[PDB]
Order: C-alpha cells, then structure tokens, then sequence
C-alpha cells in the first residue's frame, strides 16, 4: 500500500554504488562543516579585543564615610557612651556606609600639654573594653572604624600652640597603640594650625601604611585655595584630605564645574575625597533647596564622599531654638529634643522620613546603593562636557558596563539642556534615548526612556539617566 | 531481530538521573532561596524541604514506571489513563516549545562558560557562543546516533567530573568552616522572612532546582531489570543529590557573606575567585562539563519520547525506524537535533522558559492523578511494587501549588503557553482522528515517498 521497506529489500536496494557514495559524501560534508564552524568560533574569539584589569580597590574606594564628631549628641541624654553606639549600627547599615569616623574620645583637659594623653580614654565615653566590643560589633556588620586623634579638641587652638615636637611624639605613639588595638584608620584635623605639616603627615602616613595597606589616614584643613591643598599633597599622594574647597560658592553651576575639573586636572585624576567641610553639615553652607542636588553630585563624582551625621535627613542647626551649631542633636523620633517641646515635626526626623518615598533619607539610601555596586560609579572614568548656561553635566563609564549620565541645574530658572557633547571618547558617546534612575523633584516616574534632545529641566533639578554599552 | 536492544545497567541509570538533576542551577544561581528567605538557616531548611518533596514525586514515578513499563515517562502514563487527546497535547507541547528551548539553553550556557577565563568580566562575543553551541549539539547527536554504549559512557564520564568538582567545593568549605572561622553560623535565623509569600517563593525556587528526577522513565524499555533497576537507581540517586545540594550551600555560606552572594552573576565563580588563588578557572571549566553532561541526557530522553510518540500513531512513522545494525533510533535523534539547531537561531530565548513554566508541572501532576485513577479503576493490574496512596496525594497537592504560582503571578505568559499547547488541535481532529483510506491520497503518497527515501538514507527499518 504505502508502508515502508522491510529489512531484506532495504538491504538489497541500499547497497548499490550510488547510494553508498551519497552516504559517505554526506558524512564527510557533515564533518567538514563541523570543523568549519569550530574554526569560525576560534577565529571570532581571538578577534574580540580584550578587557582591562580591575584596579584592586581598598575599602574606602567602595562607598561613603560618615563622621560622628560629637557622640553624646548622636544618641541623646545619658546614653552617650561607646556602649550605646552599638545599638545604632543597624541604622548605619541602612545607609550602606563603608566607614565611620569616631570623634576624639581621649582625655583632653585644656591647653595644658603635659597632662593630655592620647592613649587613655576619657571615662565620659566608656572604658577600654566596650571600645573593643564596639570594634568587633562593627566588624560583623562590615563597617570600619576611623579614630580622630586631634590633640587639643577642647580648646580654641587645636594643636597646642606652644610646643610642636612633643605633640608629634604623642601622635606617633598613638598611631601605633591604636593600630595594635585594631582601628582601621585615623583622622587629624586643623593641619593648618600645625607647623611643619607636610613632614609629619608623611611620617604618619608611612607608619599607617607600614602596619598594613588597608589602613587609612585622613587629614582635614580649613583652606579653600587650591595651591595650599596641592602643596600638602606633593610627597603624600595616598592621603585623603578634606577641605573647604567646594564650600566657597556655586551660585552658578559652571563655577562648580570649574572647581571640580580644575581639581581633577591639577592633581592628575588621582583618588580624592569629596565633601563640603572638614567637620560641618551641608546645611551650614547651602539653602535647603540645593541639598538634593549636592547629594546627587557628591555620590557620582569619582572619589570618596564624606558626610557628617544628619546630612542624610537634612538636619539644620538653625532650624530650632538655641543650641551649639557645631554639634546639634540628631532627631531620631519626635521626643528626641526634650526642651521647647513640640518644636520638632515629623518630616524632620529619621523615623518620619523613612516612609515618605520622596524624602531626603530616601534619596540618600537610593544613591548610596547605586554607588557601592555599579562598576562605572566605583572606578569608572569621569568626563564632563559643555551644556547650557547654568548646567553641569558629566558621564561615568568603565569598560563595557552600564554608563551613567548626570545632569544638574544650579539655577533659579527653567532650562532646556541641549547636551552639546561632541568631544566624548568613542567608548562613551551619547545615545539618542536613555533611561531614568531618579530625579530630585517630583513629576517623573523612573524606568521610562527619555530622548536627550528636547530635555527640559525645572529649577534646582538633577537627573540620573543611564544607558548600556553599545556603539 | 531489529529491536531496541536493552543495554542500560544500574550505574548508567544512576549517572543519567544525577547528570540530568545536577546542572548549572547549583553552580550559577542558588540565589532565589536566599533572596526570598533572607537568612542562612532558613535557606538550608527550604533546601531540605524541597529535597523531601522531590523524593515524594520520584517514588510515584518509580511505581508508575514499574507498573506500566513503557517508555515516554508521562506520555505513556497519560495514554494508559486518559488516552488520546491529552497525550497528544503533551507530546505536541514538548515537541514545540519545551525540549528544543531547554537543549539550546544548556548548549548556550556550556559555550558561555567554556570561554569565561578568557573573558572574565568582559561581555563575551555573541556569535562565538552560538557556533560552539551548534557544534556541541551536532557532536552529541552524532555520538548518540553511533551507539548507545557511547552515550552511556559519555554520561558516566561527565557525571563523575561534575561530582568530583562539587566534592572539591564541599571539602574546601568544610575545611575552612572547621579550621578556624565558623563565623556566619553563629547567629542564624536572624532577619528571617516568615511570611507566606516569601516562604512559598523560596520553596518554588528550591523545588525548581531538583527538577529532572524523571529521566530514567523515558528509557524504561532499555533497562536490564526494570522491575529492579529503576526504583533502586531512583532511591540511590535521590539522597546523593539532596546531600550535595545542602553541603554546597553550606560551603557557599561559609566563605562568602550575603551581600556578595546576592550581587554576583555566578556564585561558584565568586567562590573560586575568593578561595582559590590560582586554578580558579577549574570551576568555570567544571560548569561547562556539567552542561555537557546534561545535554546528553536531554538528547537521549527527547529522542526516546519522540520514538514512542511515533510508534503510538502520532508523529509520522519514519521517526519509529531503527538502524539495521548499531540498533539506534537515528531519524528521531536527527529530528531532535534539527529542532534544537533551529531554536538556537532565536536571540533572547531565555524569555521562552516563561511560557512552559505552567505546562511542565501540569503534565507531571496529570500523570500523578492518572496513577491515582488507575489505582481506583484497575486494582488487579500486576504491580511489582505498590506504595501507599499517601505519596501520590501529597505530590498532587504539591503540583497544584506548583501550578498555582505561575497562574496568579506571571499570568499573561501562562495563557500564551496554554495557547501554544492547544495549537496542535487542527492536527489531531483532521489527520490523527480520521483513519487511513479516508485521508487525502496525495498527502499519503508524498509521505510514503519521503519515508522511503529517508529509510534508504538512514538505513533504518521499523521494529520486527
Ligand atoms: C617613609 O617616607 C619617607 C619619605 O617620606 C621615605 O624614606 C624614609 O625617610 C626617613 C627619613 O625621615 C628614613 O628614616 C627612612 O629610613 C626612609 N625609609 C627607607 C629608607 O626605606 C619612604 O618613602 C618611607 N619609608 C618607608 C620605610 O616606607
Ligand atoms: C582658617 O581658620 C583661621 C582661624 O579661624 C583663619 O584665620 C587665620 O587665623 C590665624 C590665627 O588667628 C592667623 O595666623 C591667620 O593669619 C588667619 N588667616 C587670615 C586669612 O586671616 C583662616 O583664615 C582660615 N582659613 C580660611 C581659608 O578661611
Ligand atoms: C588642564 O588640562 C589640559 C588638557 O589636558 C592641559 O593644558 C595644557 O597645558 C600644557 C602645558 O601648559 C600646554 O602645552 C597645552 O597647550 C595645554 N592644553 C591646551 C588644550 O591648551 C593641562 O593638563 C591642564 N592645564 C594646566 C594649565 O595645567
Ligand atoms: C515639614 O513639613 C512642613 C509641613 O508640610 C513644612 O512646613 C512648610 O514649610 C514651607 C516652607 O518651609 C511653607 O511654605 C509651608 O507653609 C509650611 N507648611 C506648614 C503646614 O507649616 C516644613 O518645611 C517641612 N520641613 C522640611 C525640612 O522640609
Ligand atoms: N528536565 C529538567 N528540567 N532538567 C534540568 C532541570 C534543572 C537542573 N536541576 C539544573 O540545575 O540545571
């Protein structure tokens, strides 16, 4: 009917010369095609170029640091010990900060130079063993502890203005003692009041790097001029140095662009730190309508962002009655300030800002998550390009990863951007359409890809566009 | 006599089940249980519970394989229970979406992890992986078309390779745990998510990882003593995979903390980069060997399924032919390889696993309720081993839970999968349901001529 062949007729018809040659021809053709596709894969593999080697980063290259200068104002009344600080590390890990700068805890009386000792703790903070408990408890949550070792931290002149050699001997012993006890770094402040600054900084940096290479030394100055900042960083180049360099002005955005690009050009794109002060809040220098813009800028510039406590909620020392503005109180809840009761509202607190998805704490938490995981924001290359009158735009790109575009508006007027790039590297040229991660002001929702030619900005707005590696 | 020549021992069956169960899931992504569990100890609990619930289904297929004793592994069982319609729907959806996509995806992951030490964080070239995947598919198709013993030898070698690599990872984790740290396992069950929607999703992710315990039921007519060697090999291969899956995650959690586990593209590569200084390419090479071991078992199971579907009246009878010497089902293997090479040409086929998330567990559960219905209707069949009715009932509830998750969430893709599975009904009512000497003659003459030419080319007759 239509059934197939049996074994006998198949064995008698599939043995003729003409079918045998067809079967051997198809077998040899299949094997040469297999070898051809293997050779094509091998040829394509050795013509894909390369990718560069990671740069083997330290722990302070991977996110922000957090300065807690006054300890008893960080908790409140009574519980201002080193013991009470142990209960805050889950809040600190909510921010994803990689290090912590504990303020000076040693015994200082006043200008008496021979009585202050940098090895022995003032009993108003605790004893020697709950410091050890704090170090281990912070090491479990992946938070490093930096110790401030400024000698005369109770007094107007911060480095004991009469003698210069014995206080350098004090710091030289204290570095060794606390490195053996187990701290992960140091900070010395007000180095413009220290004579022979560049010599002692090199020695202390040497001792700290000689113990281990995952140790840090931070120096702070009140300078704002680039030539002194550069003068302290000639022999030393592994030093993090915090200064008042960006706290001058920025009424116009091209001024801030000039400051950032002039610093990075003058030091040769070395690793730097970005802050507004050596010890002060952002609301000591900026109006409250610029805090989101400056927080987007400080997280997407190539270096280590450094903040004090209360910068993530926008704490203002002049928002309430009398108080030392060098050390305001942190507003955890609405009963955090007992005096002048009822003066603290709910959107001024840590607790009341964690639920609002358009608060300042939420922007800090989103930005500090993106800073510690994206490779083009971890060690990417910075490039700024020209834009409209009053803008600051730049791009961060590493190799073949997701690229980031940041556009910021330091102006009290509406702007259309008009990204006149035309000078970028070929590895980071701009697409026609890019995504969104966030904005500082409401009116947009994120994930929706926007076209970069009629890009319009309302005043005091910053954007976090994003785009993948292509050609 | 041209028949299919039963040559599969106990060790070959153990290596088939272990080499299909252990794949790239234990290597590149044991992350779902941890991201929905948010703790180490609760993750280990979910892994053990998923292993127990997969043992409960493996026992049911041991009983079904010794009762019905025909190859096909759910196709034959649905034929024996609710025959005709539903068996054709299962055969159609596995011919159309299930097996070509899974075989192409396994081949693509093999090609991606062969070239990973040359491209460490680099975004490896696209066209070089498709060519290596096509070469891998064609080589394994040739090896299974030559002899059956060659395929069982390949399965043995690469199963030994992947088990030795996982034993190395486990031993490194155990020596670092007992040596001097033991640090992460002191304050477990902290931050745990004891919600229904999280424990359910963690159990779903852990129960997808134990998939593949039904591979030996596809080749039941090729086992030596199927009343002995099938349940013995299932009962040997289940606790091995469960112990390996628990100890590999213990070794992962000893060395790595939670943050870099949850933010890595492959956990075993991060493990190798952190604990092996040099020879950290051993683990991506081992991942490639594991995918090479899985593709062979997938090819053998799909070819035997299409063979049985051709023998049962569906899927025209050229696919039922057997080579006259070297007794291998050559045109079935050729058809399977052609479909996998066709599905390699589609970019972004990783979307396509969202379309048979509902169907696979639906047909597993349909075979379990067919086992229950045959236990009620025909209680006097010869059963060489029958278990209690506890296991089919609890696995029926487990499969109802397994199909309820892609229907509530991800509900658009499941209806697309149901439409794909129902897209073969014009073939069932217009060709298969109508008998012969009533079908159009010009179709029959064409199919007969093509069958005769393929028969002369492949040197293959139907079974005697
Ligand atoms: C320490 O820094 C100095 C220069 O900043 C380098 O050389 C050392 O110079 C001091 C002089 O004050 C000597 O006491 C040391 O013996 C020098 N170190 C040597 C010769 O190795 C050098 O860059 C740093 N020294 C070390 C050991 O790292
Ligand atoms: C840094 O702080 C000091 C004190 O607040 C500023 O003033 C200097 O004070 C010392 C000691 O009184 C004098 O020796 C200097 O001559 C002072 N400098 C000036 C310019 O008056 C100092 O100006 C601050 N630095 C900056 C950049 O503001
Ligand atoms: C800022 O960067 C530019 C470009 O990288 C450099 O300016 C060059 O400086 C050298 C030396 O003075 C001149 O020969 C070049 O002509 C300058 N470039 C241009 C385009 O004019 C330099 O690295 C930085 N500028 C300064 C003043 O140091
Ligand atoms: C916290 O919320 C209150 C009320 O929403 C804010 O108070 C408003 O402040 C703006 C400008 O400061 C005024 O124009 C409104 O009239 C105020 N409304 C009320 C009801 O007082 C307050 O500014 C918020 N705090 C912060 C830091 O943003
Ligand atoms: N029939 C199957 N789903 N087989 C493979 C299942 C997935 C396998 N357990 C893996 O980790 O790769």
């Amino acid at each position: 009917k239509f059934t197939g062949l049996s074994k006998e007729e198949l064995l008698k018809v599939a043995g003729s010369p003409g079918w045998v040659r067809t079967r051997w021809a198809l077998l040899l053709l299949f094997w040469l095609g297999w070898l051809g596709m293997l050779a094509g894969a091998v040829v394509i593999i050795v013509r894909a170029p390369r990718c560069r080697e990671l740069p083997a980063q330290k722990w302070w290259h991977t996110g922000a640091l957090y300065r807690i200068g006054d300890l008893q104002a960080f908790q409140g009344h009574g519980a201002g010990n080193l013991a009470g600080l142990k209960g805050r590390l889950d809040y600190l890990s909510s921010l994803k900060v990689k290090g912590l700068v504990l303020g000076p805890i040693h015994k200082n009386q006043k200008d008496d130079v021979a009585q202050t000792d940098l090895l022995q703790i003032d009993p108003n903070f605790g004893s020697k063993e709950d410091f050890d408990s704090l170090l281990q408890s912070a090491k479990k949550k992946s938070i490093r502890v930096i110790l401030d070792l400024t000698p005369n931290y109770r007094g107007e002149n911060s480095w004991f203005s009469t003698q210069v050699d014995t206080v350098a001997t004090k710091v030289k012993d204290a570095l060794e003692f606390w490195l053996q006890a187990g701290v992960d770094g140091f900070q010395v402040r007000d180095i413009e009041n220290l004579k022979d600054a560049s010599s002692f900084l090199a020695e202390w940096q040497n001792i700290t790097k000689g113990f281990s290479e995952d140790r840090l030394l931070i120096a702070g100055t009140n300078s704002s001029d680039l030539q002194q900042i550069l003068s302290l960083l000639e022999s030393n180049k592994d030093l993090l140095l915090t200064s008042s360099y960006l706290s001058d002005s920025g009424s116009t955005g091209e001024h801030t662009k000039s400051l950032v690009t002039q610093y990075l050009n003058a030091t040769g794109n070395r690793w730097c730190s970005w802050s507004l002060s050596q010890a002060r809040l952002l609301t000591s220098f900026l109006p409250a309508q610029l805090l989101r813009l400056y927080q987007l800028m400080l997280f997407t510039l190539p270096g280590t962002p450094v903040f004090s406590y209360g910068d993530e909620i926008g704490l203002d020392a002049a928002a309430l009655p009398g108080q030392p503005m060098e050390a305001p109180v942190m507003l955890w809840d609405e009963s955090s300030f007992p005096d002048i009761p009822g003066a603290v509202s709910a959107n001024m607190t840590v607790k009341g800002q964690s639920e609002d998805p358009g608060s300042l704490l939420s922007l800090f938490r989103r930005l500090s998550d993106q800073r510690s995981k994206e490779r083009s924001l971890l060690h990417g290359d910075f490039h700024a390009f020209s834009a409209g009158p009053g803008l600051f735009s730049y791009i961060r790109h590493w190799d073949q990863n997701e690229r980031f575009l940041v556009v910021l508006n330091f102006g009290d007027v509406g702007l259309s951007a008009g990204l006149q790039a035309s000078d970028l590297p070929a590895s980071a040229s701009l697409p026609a359409k890019a995504d969104l991660l966030l904005s500082t002001q409401p009116g947009r929702e994120e994930g929706s890809p926007l076209e970069l030619e009629r890009l319009k900005l309302e005043p005091h707005e910053g954007l976090l566009l994003r785009f993948p590696y292509a050609a | 006599q041209v028949k299919l020549k039963k040559e599969i021992s106990l060790l070959n069956g153990v290596c088939l089940i272990v080499g299909n169960m252990i794949g790239s899931g234990i290597f590149v992504s044991p992350k779902g249980v941890l991201i929905y569990s948010a703790s180490f100890g609760l993750s280990l609990v979910i892994w053990a519970v998923g292993g127990l619930f997969s043992v409960f289904g493996a026992l049911c297929y041991a009983e079904l394989g010794t009762t019905i004793k025909k190859s096909g592994a759910s196709y034959a069982y649905i034929l024996e229970a609710f025959g005709g319609f539903l068996a054709f729907i299962r055969l159609w959806t596995s011919l159309l979406i299930i097996e070509p996509t899974s075989q192409a995806i396994i081949a693509i992951t093999f090609a991606n992890y062969m070239v990973q030490p040359l491209f460490p964080s680099c975004f490896a070239p696209y066209a070089a992986s498709r060519l290596l995947a096509a070469a891998c598919i064609c080589l394994l198709t040739f090896i299974n078309c030559a002899y059956v013993k060659w395929g069982t030898l390949v399965q043995d070698i690469f199963t030994y390779a992947k088990v030795l690599a996982l034993i190395a990872v486990i031993v490194a984790g155990i020596v670092r745990l007992g040596q001097g740290a033991s640090t992460h396992f002191e304050n477990s069950f902290e931050g745990s998510s004891f919600a229904v929607g999280d424990i359910a999703l963690a159990l779903y992710s852990a129960l997808f990882s134990y998939s593949g315990w039904d591979t030996l039921n596809y080749v039941t007519e090729e086992i030596k003593n199927p009343e002995r060697n099938l349940p013995l090999s299932i009962g040997i291969s289940m606790p091995i995979v469960t112990i390996i899956y628990i100890l590999t995650n213990v070794a992962y959690y000893t060395v790595l903390d939670m943050r870099d586990i949850l933010a890595s593209d492959a956990v075993a590569v991060t493990f190798a980069d952190q604990i092996f200084g040099i020879f950290n390419w051993i683990i991506p090479l081992s991942v490639a060997l594991s995918c090479f071991g899985g593709l062979n078992a997938s090819i053998v199971a799909a070819s035997r399924l299409f063979f049985v579907g051709s023998r049962e009246g569906h899927l025209p009878d050229a696919i039922c032919m057997i080579h006259v010497e070297r007794f291998t089902p050559v045109p079935s293997l050729l058809f399977n390889g052609i479909m996998a090479l066709i599905y390699l040409c589609v970019e972004d086929i990783f979307q396509l696993i969202n379309y048979y998330s509902f169907s696979y567990w639906f047909f597993v559960g349909l075979s379990i309720v067919g086992q229950l219905y045959l236990r009620w209707k025909e209680p006097d069949r010869p059963r060489p081993l029958k278990l209690s009715v506890f296991f089919p009932i609890v696995f029926c509830l487990c499969t109802i839970f397994l199909v309820a998750v892609p229907l509530y969430s991800d509900t658009i893709n499941s209806l697309i999968g149901i439409a794909i599975a129902l897209s073969g009904l014009p073939f069932y009512f217009l060709i298969i349901r109508v008998p012969e000497h009533k079908r159009p003659l010009y179709l029959r003459r064409i199919v007969g001529s093509a069958t005769r030419y393929l028969q002369v080319l492949c040197m293959s007759v139907a079974a005697e």
